């Protein structure tokens, strides 16, 4: 009466077992809510997404499941199996009725349906995950760092008993081919089984291993605490649902990892080891109003409270933190060019250029700080690791954020891919026959030292700075030198306000550009717009006026004043 | 311990926790997570002052005494829970660990060196610096088995001395004497219990800055379990209490043996007099300055100001905190722009050898890799190495040939002289490191 | 066996099977999906017809040129020349059996920041089977061939001038290359081929491509 019983439970079917009660409970729940889901998509993908708020709705549809929360948290592998068998029974009953109606005017083979529950609460942070969570169902939310490749994984294996002819679906622990020790029927214990690898009970699915790092407060919770990470295993439809850098919410069971990695030294090898079996994954991709109502100078001076002077440098840093408009026409595939401006700090030692890059990475919600001596090509570009996987580098880790590069005059070919990232918002990969293009929508702020030390002489910027024109033409702002509340304000502005350029702001830029032409790169004008739009996002305004443009022009005037000397 | 010893220990501890140590257990019961390991820190000196035999039995059998302490902690937690008007407002906690702290100050229990084979099996404290930390981990520690004749479910423990490996027994520990030797394992068949204890291996080293530690410090492995994990990081000054044990692996067909003395931790703590009083009375000041300055460096002619300035360098300083919460330094900085061979180098070297917790270098002989930070790597693993400006934290850093350095070695020194900190960003190691030090340059 | 080499375009018919090795005492398992081969083979429409009827020609050139790169002011000849670059070409064969190329070559000697780089990059993203680089950022190791080695084993790695076979290769900062990167480009522009002779890898590789430089 239960077709597919062996697809979820390895036990022998018995109407006296306590499984029937929960199975019929979830079957009632699914029959009452059969119109809420797409049966075709459930059959094709082999899974079903159920809202946890629907199970805890309370009433009549959930009458036979009053303790769904406790049973799911403490016994997930049993509750999910019962739920999957119930939805499979509902689908096969509906399809058998349809097939009978078709025959009147009956072998329906419904495959395995993964019962996936999303939007689970309470949310459990990774730092509070200990060993006692083993066998429990919890939900986490974090940023993806590593995404491995898709690989086949044999979950179950079919075994035919030579005594009674019964075929069982024995699950494998970590994929280890083990032989059953007794026949599942309580009659004969033949203890001799033949493997049936072509049988439908032998379950083989796609498998992926992702790594999740906790959402760490870059200043509050950074008082000696390291960001904790954990491994998650996606299977079947959950495979290829997130890329490195996305913030995803993953609900699943906590299970023991047994490989074991390493080694060595000295020493990150751990025999003792944890991981998460992912059941569902969701990928997204007042004090503020007092601040909006001298806002520019207040945020500017509050970026680095330990750096004296550099008022224009802090002014460009705030503009880069908010950023312009990522004007990507998704309906026209019109590239957004770039809305993230770049900053160059040309200064002598002892000015605090490194401290400005630190504050750039600290106040930003996604900051990556890099020194310019211990440099590797894989430290900034994507890293290829084959047995292949692509590991995000500093130019990829800084996506939707700011990356700071100190002493880049000391970097060699490990730095030239940053030029391709500042312009294409992407990283080029070509190694070991693997060719790809990875995202890198980041804002690059950098600082360097002059050629002959103190350069208050008759030379200009392109001559005194240890840098060629291939990178000088890529910066929106060049400055020549010789916390949590503003963090929330910047994060809210990057998510809420999308700026535009008005006509009054353009007329000011037209007059300055025409007067600059009469004195006789194009990216200079692109900087005027990208910083003006950044000023509109700073003021939480959807449209930048002439006042914002004049301020951006004066900032660019200071950049062009230190230059062209 | 016989029955009398266990009885007296239990009674003394039960009376002590029924009289005091109530708010700690109340706060433990008030927590939400019921499956969590909760520690109960107890001063060992005040506890051993209440009864004479408890200290003897603790120093004689530490593990069983700690087990009895945990049992009595559970009993006292239940008693305090039953004494509340609304017992349902809190929840009982079964994973209670008695963590010993504040041992009687003596050289036999408070150690500054790595314990030897003589101290195996004794409970003591070791003070050192953390040089290495491992990740936080999860895996099994007990395994359930069942008998084929009486269906009695018993449990076997993992041998800590054999790196938590299980050995199959051959006797039924049921209440009725079963002659059955056939047992079945139930560890991997199901997941009915969540019996798994936390585990972390840290590495501590003797502090060469101490007077008792010689030239070459020794290292030691410390095993933290349950709530003791995630309690320290690389570079911390720890005072670890615990039991010195031996973990070993024997010879095999192609494998060699390996024995190791480790420290199973129980609690973690993050860190002539009459003559001096008479010298201070005579100083209370110009004649005292002449004595200190002459005694600081007697191998030099004149240079009264340099001897005085060095005195202030070794003297200062004390940190402060302003209205913005910014740390305001204390440590001094003296520059000696002297002609070569005038003896300025003779100052700094003798001053670095005369002072405990002191470092030195000779400029270009140690670049920024030897002054600040270095990301020591090996496979996909790395740690933080300390330089001259870091090892001198709460100490002195001397740098001869100070202008012979590169502009990037000076930039690193610029940060250490301006923030008490050094920014780390090498390879995959990004952090903010405290370098509260004074710098005596020439 | 012996029916294909490294770099061929194959259409393999066969059965998808699984080869596995189980766990042992000290050995881990490994499962792999392989293809047991059975045969080897070496390798809106109405709108386009209506657009072709209107083109059949000067008004059509203005539409293609404006639609090729609308992000640029003027430069009618550059938009037209790029159109011929993406257009050409077709190989021929003379009386001596020599292969006569088809693919075009356009050089853009423009002042920096005039937008010539905006052309080539959008043109490389708009075109299927297309490659690009920025001169000195990719030397001859990334333009032609590289003998990837490991123990006494090696293979052939394709560069910018090779991956663009039957496609387009764009090179900004074209004069920023070394005289040996240009020599490798000289051969690809003059023979449709690139000579291989690195380590123990000696061969003649076909690089039938067009090169759009700036
Ligand atoms: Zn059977
Ligand atoms: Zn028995």
């Amino acid at each position: 009466p239960y077709k597919g019983w062996k697809l979820y439970f390895s036990e022998v079917y018995s109407d006296s077992s306590p499984l029937i009660e929960k199975i019929q409970a979830f079957e009632k729940f699914f029959t009452r809510h059969i119109d809420l889901y797409d049966k075709d998509e459930i059959e094709r993908k082999g899974s079903i997404l159920v809202d946890f708020k629907e199970l805890t709705e309370g009433g009549e549809v959930t009458n036979l499941i009053p303790d769904i929360a406790t049973e799911l948290r403490d016994a997930p592998e049993k509750t999910l199996a019962c739920m999957g068998l119930a939805i499979h029974q509902v689908l096969t009953k509906d399809l058998e009725r349809h097939a009978a109606e078709l025959q009147a005017q009956t072998m329906v083979n419904v495959p395995h349906i993964h019962a996936r529950v999303y939007n689970y609460e309470p949310l459990t942070q990774l730092k509070n995950v200990r060993a006692n969570y083993y066998g429990k169902y919890i939900a986490l939310r974090g940023t993806v760092v590593r995404v491995s490749n898709i690989k086949p994984l044999c979950t179950k294996m079919a075994f035919l008993c030579a005594a009674c002819g019964e075929i069982q679906s024995f699950p494998l622990p970590d994929g280890k081919y083990s032989l059953p020790t007794k026949c599942p029927v309580p009659v004969c214990r033949g203890r001799s089984f033949t493997a049936l690898r072509s049988s439908p009970l032998t379950v083989t699915m796609d498998w992926q291993s992702i790594k999740i790092q906790e959402l760490m407060s870059d200043d509050q919770r950074e008082a000696g605490r390291i960001p904790r990470t954990i491994e998650c295993e996606l299977v079947h439809d959950l495979v290829d649902s997130c890329v490195p850098g996305d913030t995803v919410t993953i609900t699943g069971i906590v299970k023991v990892s047994n490989a074991e990695e390493g080694s060595r030294n000295k020493n990150d090898k751990c025999m003792f080891l944890l991981y998460i079996e992912a059941n569902s994954i969701s990928n997204s991709k007042y004090a503020i109003q007092e601040i909006q109502a001298n806002l520019f100078k207040l945020i500017v001076n509050s970026l680095c409270p330990v750096i004296f002077g550099h008022e224009l440098v802090k002014a460009g840093l705030a503009l880069a933190l908010f950023g312009g408009s990522q004007k990507y026409a998704d309906d026209k595939n019109r590239i957004p060019i770039r809305g993230d401006p770049h900053i160059l700090v040309v200064g002598d030692p002892g000015l605090g250029k490194s401290q400005m890059l630190q504050a750039a990475c600290n106040v930003a919600p996604r900051g990556v700080y890099v020194c310019g001596n211990t440099t590797t090509t894989s430290g900034l570009t994507v890293t290829l690791s084959k047995d292949f996987a692509l590991e995000a580098g500093a130019l990829v880790l800084g996506d939707q954020g700011i990356c700071g590069i100190d002493e880049f005059d000391k970097m060699g070919n490990q730095h030239q891919a940053l030029l391709e990232a500042m312009e294409q918002q992407s990283i080029s990969l070509a190694k070991a026959g693997v060719v790809c293009s990875l995202p890198a929508r980041t804002s690059i702020i950098a600082a360097a030292n002059p050629v002959g030390g103190h350069y208050n002489k008759a030379k200009t910027v392109s001559e005194n700075l240890k840098m060629g024109s291939a990178l000088l033409s890529r910066f929106d702002l060049v400055f020549i030198l010789l916390h949590q509340l503003l963090r929330k304000y910047i994060g809210y502005a990057r998510q809420y306000v999308y700026p535009r350029l008005s006509t009054e702001a353009a007329r000011v830029l037209q007059d300055f550009y025409l007067e600059l032409r009469k004195q006789s790169t194009t990216r200079q004008l692109e900087s005027l717009i990208r910083l003006t739009e950044a000023r509109a996002r700073l003021e939480l305004r959807e449209e930048a006026t002439k006042e914002d443009a004049e301020d951006i022009v004066e900032i660019m005037k200071y950049s062009m004043l230190g230059t062209y000397s | 311990m016989n029955s009398d010893q266990v009885t007296l220990v239990g009674q003394v501890f039960e009376s002590y926790v029924s009289e005091y140590h109530k708010n700690d257990i109340l706060l433990i019961l008030k927590e939400r997570d019921e499956d969590a390991h909760y520690p109960v820190v107890v001063n060992a000196m005040t506890l051993f002052e209440t009864n004479m035999e408890i200290g003897e039995y603790f120093n004689m059998f530490p593990s069983e005494v700690l087990t009895i302490f945990d049992s009595a902690l559970r009993r006292s937690a239940l008693t305090i829970l039953q004494s509340l008007s609304q017992p349902e407002a809190v929840s009982m906690k079964q994973n209670l660990h008695a963590r010993i702290s504040g041992l009687p100050v003596c050289p036999e229990l408070v150690r500054e060196h790595i314990p030897k084979t003589k101290d195996v099996g004794h409970f003591l404290s070791v003070t050192g610096t953390v040089i290495r930390t491992s990740l936080v981990k999860v895996l099994e520690f007990e395994r359930d088995y069942m008998c084929n004749k009486c269906k009695h479910v018993f449990v076997i423990k993992a041998d800590f001395e054999q790196y938590y490996t299980f050995c199959r027994p051959s006797s039924c520990p049921s209440l009725e004497s079963c002659d059955s030797s056939k047992f079945t394992c139930l560890s991997g068949l199901s997941s009915s219990p969540t019996r798994c204890r936390d585990y972390q291996e840290i590495k501590i080293q003797e502090q060469v800055q101490r007077l008792s530690v010689g030239s070459i410090p020794r290292s030691m492995k410390v095993i933290l379990e349950d709530d003791l994990v995630d309690s320290c990081k690389s570079g911390d000054d720890l005072t670890i209490y615990g039991i010195v044990m031996q973990r070993w692996k024997p010879f095999q067909q192609d494998v060699r043996c390996e024995v190791e003395i480790v420290l199973k931790a129980n609690y973690i703590q993050v860190n002539v007099q009459k003559e001096f009083e008479d010298f201070w009375e005579y100083y209370k000041p110009f004649a005292g300055r002449n004595v200190i300055l002459a005694s600081l460096c007697p191998q030099v002619f004149g240079m009264y100001l340099v001897k005085l300035a060095v005195a202030m360098v070794l003297a200062g300083g004390i940190q402060r905190t302003d209205a913005t919460g910014t740390r305001v330094r204390g440590e001094s900085h003296l520059l000696l722009v002297g002609d070569p061979g005038t003896g300025k180098s003779q100052f700094l070297k003798y001053a670095a050898k005369i002072t405990p917790r002191s470092v030195l270098t000779t400029g270009i002989g140690s670049t920024s890799a030897g002054l600040t930070v270095t990301a020591v790597k090996d496979s996909g693993e790395w740690n933080l190495e300390a330089g001259a400006l870091v090892l001198a934290d709460a100490g002195l850093c001397c740098i001869d040939e100070f202008n012979s350095l590169k502009e990037h070695d000076r930039t690193s020194i610029h940060e250490a002289m301006e923030q008490q900190t050094i920014s780390v960003a090498k390879a995959g190691l990004v952090c903010k490191l405290n370098t509260r030090t004074t710098i005596l340059a020439a």
